[PDB]
DNA sequence: GAATAA
DNA sequence: GAATAA
DNA sequence: GAATAA
DNA sequence: GAATAA
């Protein structure tokens, strides 16, 4: 929803596409976005396994290939992403709270 | 849907962009985890992944 | 190996069965009405003039 | 008849979107006259035919 | 058996279907049930391994996909599910006790 | 594109 | 008319 | 014109 | 019946 295309979320994440962007955004009257297509790729996916005796707890993290990242749509509900720094917006840091791809009730998710 | 806007052009002139476009619906996308009540809370996943975003 | 049997099983797809907000419901509101124009009288609508419909 | 098209299985007061209020008068005027305008003229995108002059 | 379709079994569970349904039955003399399909979606299998020296024992919860839920049948035997509350009814934590979908003699579960 | 659209 | 309808 | 457009 | 005759 917001553009986070050029890799705002750190100014570390800059190449010369964005550059030769910059470039035409000045040599340009006007733009068009035509088409943008995102692709997540998954390396690993990795619990933290909490070994458990009373009043003590062994932490170790484990690979599970038997689980998946999901990656949820609201198609069912009106929701809004807040927005405050070019920061706040990452595809990790960011969140919004009481939120979960998993209601107990009605999962709102695709 | 239906554009209608006033683009100065300076001070002494402007434009009065206006066009019709049709509506995108984006929804809401997140990377979120199964979540898996443990004898503690949920279990913790942690995913590496590569997004890889070109536009 | 990750298998198990069942019967009207599968793996598992994109599954969200709500609707993206797209039903239709038609009702025809139906008001037949059994009325009387009256020019005889002079009160009011009762009087040589056209009675509105007022569509 | 009326498609009365139902709400979402899930809130959207963002779905308004393409929701429009009805062409209801408003203000305060205790009497409102509706307006009737008979007709739309059809106008023409074609050029002439049978014109004399040469051009 | 009875009617969880609305998801009674906590009130938080009601999505505008039970909300058109209600409409539907003020406005109705009356209704038929047309068809009902239930799907089950296994997300994760889970069991607590118990690591046990004696006189302790680590807990830690790991994932089996060799295993698998069983979604029993009694087609041999007659049985009965106690209601009580709409509560009382619930996928997870409704049971009857002395009940196993294994017996050691004759198991009587499709 | 009997209610005038060459 | 894997859940036994000769 | 799995996300209900009869 | 480039000078307008639908």
């Amino acid at each position: 929803q917001c553009i986070w295309w050029r890799g705002l979320q750190n100014a570390a994440n800059v190449n010369q596409t964005i550059n030769n962007m910059i470039a035409l955004n000045t040599i340009s009257y006007g733009v068009r976005f035509l088409k943008a297509k995102l692709c997540i790729e998954v390396y690993a996916v990795t619990r933290k396994r909490l070994i458990q005796t009373g009043a003590t707890s062994y932490y170790t993290d484990d690979f599970e290939q038997g689980q998946n990242l999901f990656i949820g749509w609201a198609d069912r509900k009106a929701e809004s992403i807040p927005i405050t720094t070019p920061a706040d917006l990452d595809e990790t840091k960011l969140t919004v709270a009481n939120t979960t791809l998993f209601d107990a009730n009605n999962d709102n998710i695709t | 849907e239906i554009v209608i806007a006033t683009k100065a052009i300076g001070a002494n002139e402007s434009a009065l962009v206006t066009t019709i476009q049709d509506r995108r619906s984006y929804p809401r996308l997140m990377l979120s985890q199964p979540q898996i009540k443990d004898e503690t809370d949920t279990m913790k996943f942690k995913y590496q992944i590569r997004i890889s975003t070109e536009l | 190996t990750k298998e198990g049997y069942g019967k009207h099983i599968t793996s598992m797809h994109v599954r969200n069965i709500f609707n993206q907000g797209n039903q239709v419901i038609r009702n025809i509101v139906k008001q037949q009405r059994y009325e009387l124009l009256d020019f005889t009288g002079t009160e009011a609508g009762t009087t040589n003039l056209p009675k509105i419909i007022p569509y | 008849e009326m498609e009365h098209h139902i709400k979402p299985d899930i809130a959207n007061p963002w779905l308004t979107r393409q929701t429009l209020p009805l062409p209801a008068l408003s203000g305060d005027g205790t009497t409102r006259y509706v307006p009737c305008v008979p007709y739309e003229t059809h106008v023409s995108q074609r050029n002439w035919n049978h014109v004399g002059e040469y051009l």
